């Protein structure tokens, strides 16, 4: 991974996106979310990522 | 027959009834103060809480 | 009510009112409404 002052940023585009497979599969410390539930991003359909 | 504003009174009463109804209708799309001026975005993307 | 159960350190955050998680959306799910007080210590010297 990259350095906090040299932050790695990519795009993602075109896509079918789940993201129940990154909620359920629990290594993770901290997940929280703003405006947005983590539950419902099954359904919800972005521009871009 | 050949002059407007012959009627300037009952103009106005139309006018002012009228004016009164769009500023009713354009004041559902303000957001006064949340992240969405449409009811459905933020009962598709938010829990209940 | 007094219910009594055993969990981790980790996840004491996750019984308060109304939010989600790991025992939160699956084991304990305390309803957004007041209860009223919760209490916790520790039992690594104690149980385990």
């Amino acid at each position: 991974f990259a350095s906090v002052y040299a932050w790695n940023r990519k795009r993602i585009s075109n896509c079918v996106a789940d993201y129940s497979v990154l909620y359920n599969s629990a290594s993770f410390s901290t997940f929280k979310c703003y405006g947005v539930s983590p539950t419902k991003l099954n359904d919800l359909c972005f521009t871009n990522v | 027959s050949s002059t407007a504003s012959a009627l300037g009174k009952l103009q106005d009463v139309v006018n002012q009834n009228a004016q009164a109804l769009n500023t009713l209708v354009k004041q559902l799309s303000s957001n006064f103060g949340a992240i969405s001026s449409v009811l459905n975005d933020i009962l598709s993307r938010l829990d209940p809480p | 009510y007094a219910d009594s159960f055993v969990i981790r350190g980790d996840e004491v955050r996750q019984i308060a009112p109304g939010q989600t998680g790991k025992i939160a959306d699956y084991n304990y799910k305390l309803p957004d409404d007041f209860t009223g007080c919760v209490i916790a210590w520790n039992s690594n010297n104690l149980d385990s």
